[PDB]
Parts: structure tokens; sequence; C-alpha cells
């Protein structure tokens, strides 16, 4: 999983190192778009595919398949899977990779982070969910940690993966599920969300 | 052109036979071969099996026991059937046109070549969850009023749409006559197979006294629409 700049060249290796020899395909999946051949024949792009798309050549034995793209443009951002074809290597149903190439297209963006705790009425329903919102992060990878008082919390945390809000930021959710016992008990509970090295992190407490 | 359609029931129970069916448009079954490739939301593209009129036919060997691609040159369709269906079964559902090339690497003599196959035209795929979540309508939950997340003189506000079964929720505020500041988050798949949503709208502080904010949940699959009051 990589970044670049625009403009910059993304190198993306995928695969075990060659054992015999090799066509190895490669295939860029955009979110939500249908993946597309790109590569063929390790090095052979099919018609359509910009030369800025290069393959790593067969030889030598050992060589890790890498898919080269020069000049790379926010259209470049997908999944890209090498599908490895050694001739003494299985074949493989899986494809490699799944690397995600990331077009940094914008400038990094704070997550806003928005915490709500147990609604009185969640309460009432023997329920209580704690809601992490958040928002306008760029790129879109975060990372949440819930704790309780200030132990991390492992279950009851569902976390959505991010997801493009329409200024082309990210967005997500994490919700904490306890029983209303769980929240009552600790005197905090804190939604930490982690973004490109820096941490928001806000709390709540039962006391509200 | 060649163009490829997936289809088939986008929800399955466990147990059930997951059966897929690729229509292809502008170009005969026939001249190709044919795969199915799944991305089951853990790891990336498991490429399922590819078929041919050929016979030329072969299945992931981690699904060969389950699994039963097929053509159907009169319908011009690729099917895919996987029995037993699991939750591991869940994931995009690509067709794909086939094609495949001979990598003669050595002599063709000693029998230093091989055919590899590749995709060079997929379907969009069609999603496939195998679920054993009946449909379930949402608890609505009030997010009263919160400041500390928003700008000046505004606050948060928002319905927590929780353990609902199937997508989708939708949701609007006072009947859509508040669009601005909405944020409807995507829902979260959970571990009880339930989706959940939030939906804040940030609105003037000024107003939580004299606004009254509805958010106007829908959920056609369970014919369920709550209109939750949510005061501070
Ligand atoms: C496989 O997947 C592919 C690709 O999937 C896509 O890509 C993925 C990654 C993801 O993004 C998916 O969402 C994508 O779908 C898929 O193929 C796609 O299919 C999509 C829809 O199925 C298409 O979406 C369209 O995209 C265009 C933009 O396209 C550009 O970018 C595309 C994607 O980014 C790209 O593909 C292209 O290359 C291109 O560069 C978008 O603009 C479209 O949005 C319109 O359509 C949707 C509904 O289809 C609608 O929700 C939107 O609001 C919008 O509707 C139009 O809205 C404008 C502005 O509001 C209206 O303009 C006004 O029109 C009025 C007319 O008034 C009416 C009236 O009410 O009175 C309308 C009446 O019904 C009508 N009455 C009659 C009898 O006709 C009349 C009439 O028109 C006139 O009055 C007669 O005089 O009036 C006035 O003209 C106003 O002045 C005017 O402002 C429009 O009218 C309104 N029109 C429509 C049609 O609703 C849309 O989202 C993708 O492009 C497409 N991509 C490709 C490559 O094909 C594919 O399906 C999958 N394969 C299969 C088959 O499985």
């Amino acid at each position: 999983d990589i970044s670049v700049a625009p403009g910059e060249t993304a190198r993306i290796s995928c695969g075990e190192k060659s054992l015999g020899s090799r066509a190895v395909q490669w295939y860029q999946h955009r979110a939500g778009q249908a993946p597309s051949l790109i590569i063929y024949n390790n090095q052979d792009r099919p018609s359509g595919i910009p030369e800025r798309f290069s393959g790593s050549p067969d030889s030598p034995f050992g060589t890790t398949a890498t898919l080269t793209i020069t000049s790379v443009e926010a259209g470049d951002e997908a999944d890209y899977y090498c599908h490895i074809w050694d001739s003494r290597v299985p074949t493989k149903w899986v494809f490699g990779g799944g690397t995600t190439l990331t077009v940094l297209g914008q400038p990094k963006a704070a997550p806003s982070v928005t915490l709500f705790p147990p609604s009185s009425e969640e309460l009432q329903a023997n329920k209580a969910t704690l809601v992490c919102l958040i928002s306008d992060f760029y790129p879109g990878a975060v990372t949440v940690a819930w704790k309780a008082d200030s132990s991390p919390v492992k279950a009851g945390v569902e976390t959505t993966t991010p997801s493009k809000q329409s200024n082309n930021k990210y967005a997500a959710s994490s919700y904490l599920s306890l029983t209303p016992e769980q929240w009552k008990s600790h005197k905090s509970y804190s939604c930490q969300v982690t973004h490109e090295g820096s941490t928001v992190e806000k709390t709540v407490a039962p006391t509200e | 052109q060649m163009q490829l359609q997936e289809s088939g029931p986008g929800l399955v129970k466990p147990s059930e036979t997951l059966s897929l069916t690729c229509s292809v448009s502008g170009a005969s079954i026939s001249d190709s071969y044919w795969s199915w490739i799944r991305r089951s939301p853990g790891k990336g593209l498991e490429w399922i099996g590819y078929v041919h009129k050929s016979g030329d036919t072969n299945y992931s060997p981690s699904l060969k026991s389950r699994v039963n691609l097929s053509l159907d040159t009169s319908k011009n369709q690729v099917s895919l059937s996987l029995v037993a269906a699991t939750a591991a079964d869940s994931g995009k559902y690509y067709c794909a046109r086939t094609l495949h090339g001979r990598r003669i690497y050595g002599i063709v003599a000693f029998n230093e070549w091989f055919t590899y196959f590749y995709m060079d035209v997929w379907g969009n795929g069609t999603q496939v969850t195998v679920s054993s979540a009946s449909t379930k309508g949402p608890s609505v939950f009030p997010l009263a009023p919160s400041s500390k997340s928003t700008s000046g003189g505004t606050a948060a506000l928002g319905c927590l749409v929780k353990d609902y079964f199937p997508e989708p929720v939708t949701v609007s505020w006072n009947s859509g006559a508040l669009t601005s500041g909405v944020h409807t988050f995507p829902a979260v798949l959970q571990s009880s197979g339930l989706y959940s949503l939030s939906s804040v709208v940030t609105v003037p502080s000024s107003s939580l006294g004299t606004q009254t904010y509805i958010c106007n949940v829908n959920h056609k699959p369970s014919n369920t629409k709550v209109d939750k009051r949510v005061e501070p």
C-alpha cells in the first residue's frame, strides 16, 4: 500500500520472487469500477493502456514482478493486482497484490471527530452505543481505537472503512457497543482516531 | 462491444447455493473463455474458475468441490454456482472474458511453455452477501446536540440508525427541508450481520432553542419509517 503525488513514479512489487519463467498480468482495480487488465505477458500493455504503465521483464530468475507507473495521475489510484503465472510455481488462483496505490491529489486534511455518547433512549432499551464520526480527513486512512477510561477496548468496536465525502475528503464511523452496565461503570470512554501520525481523541462520560 | 453483467440473488442464506449469472452482450460466449472472480472483503481477487465450450474448464482448488461454472450458449450466459455458501463466499463477483497466451520460455519440445490466462474484459461485479441475517428494521436513536466537534455557533446533532438489515437506509432531516450541513455516514456492517449508520447535521446553536430537528430515517427493506425528534 503506497502513496505518491501526481507526476511521481509508482513502482509496485507483487508476488514472490520468480522461480521459473513467467507471464505476469497486472490488473488495476479502481474503487467501485470493474478491474482492468493493464499488463499481460509481463510487459505487454493491452490496447488502451498508456505507456506510463510498464511491467517487469520475465528474467532473471528470482525477479519480483513489478508494475511501474510513471507520471502518475489521479486515475491511477486503485488496487493493483499481479496475477503471476510461473512455469515452476502452480497456477495462482488468488491474484497477488491488492497493493493500494494512493494518488495524493490533495493535501493532508485533519480528521474532524464527533463523538456521541449513548442516548438515554438507547440505555432505556438496555443498549449503549458510542458513536465516533470521523470526517474530512485525507488521505482516507484512519485508525480508531476506543478506550474505556484509559484501557483499550477490544470488543464492541465496529469501524467503517473510509469513504469519499463529496469534497473528495474521507469520512468514517466507529461504533462502540456497550451494555449500559459497561457504560455507566467506567468514568469515561474515548474514541481515538489516528490519522497520518496525528491523533484526535474525543471522550464522553456516563455522567451527562 | 463486449459488455458483461453479473446478476443474481444479492443475498444468500448460509448453506444455500450462490448462483450468479453473467449476461454477455455484443459478443458470443462461445468465442471466449470465461472466468468468475470474486473480491472477498477479506483478501482481494480470487479467481474462482474459468469455462470454455472446449470443456477447458477449471476451478480454484479452494472452490473446486463447491463451484460450478457453466455456459449457456442459447441464453448467452456464464453462470456460477457455489453450493454450501458461507460468509467467506461473500464478496463482489466478477465475470470476465478470459483470454490466454502461451508463454514460451524454452522450446515447446522440452515442454518449456505454458498456457496463461488473463481477463481483458470484466463485468462490473455483483455484490453477494452470505448472511444468516433476516430483515431487521432499525432502532433509531437521537444523537442529542453537541458543540464540541463543530465550528462556532453551530452544533452537531444526529440520528443513530442502529441494527438494521439489509441495506439501505435513507436519512433526511426535517423532511428534506434541512439539507445543509447534513452528513449521513455510510453504514457499518457489524459482527451481528447488521448495519448501523449515523446521520449528523450541523445546525446553528441558536436554533436548538426553537428549531425542531427530526431525522426521517427510512428503511424500505423493513417498511419502517422512523421520524426521530432530536432534542438537546
Ligand atoms: C457498469 O458500470 C458502469 C460504470 O459504472 C460507473 O462508474 C463506476 C466507477 C461508478 O461511478 C458508477 O456509479 C458509475 O455508474 C455503468 O455505466 C454507467 O451508468 C451510469 C448510470 O447507470 C452512468 O451514470 C451517469 O454518469 C453521468 C456522467 O458521466 C461522465 O462520467 C461518468 C462516470 O463518472 C463516465 O462514465 C462518463 O464517461 C462521463 O464522462 C451523469 O451525469 C449521469 O447523471 C444523470 O443520470 C442519473 C441517472 O442516470 C441521475 O441520477 C443524475 O441526477 C443525472 O440525471 C440527469 O441529471 C441532469 C441534471 O439534473 C438532467 O439534466 C436536466 O435534464 C432536464 C430534463 O428534464 C426531464 C424532466 O423531468 O422533465 C427528465 C425527463 O425524464 C425527460 N422526459 C423524457 C420523456 O425524456 C425530459 C427530457 O430529458 C427533456 O425535457 C426533453 O426536452 O426532461 C433538462 O434537460 C435540464 O435542462 C437539464 O439540466 C438530466 O436530464 C438527467 N438525466 C437522466 C438520464 O436521468 C449518470 O449518473 C455512467 O455514465 C455510466 N458509465 C458508462 C461508462 O457507461 C454501467 O451501467 C455498468 N454496466 C452494466 C450495464 O451493468
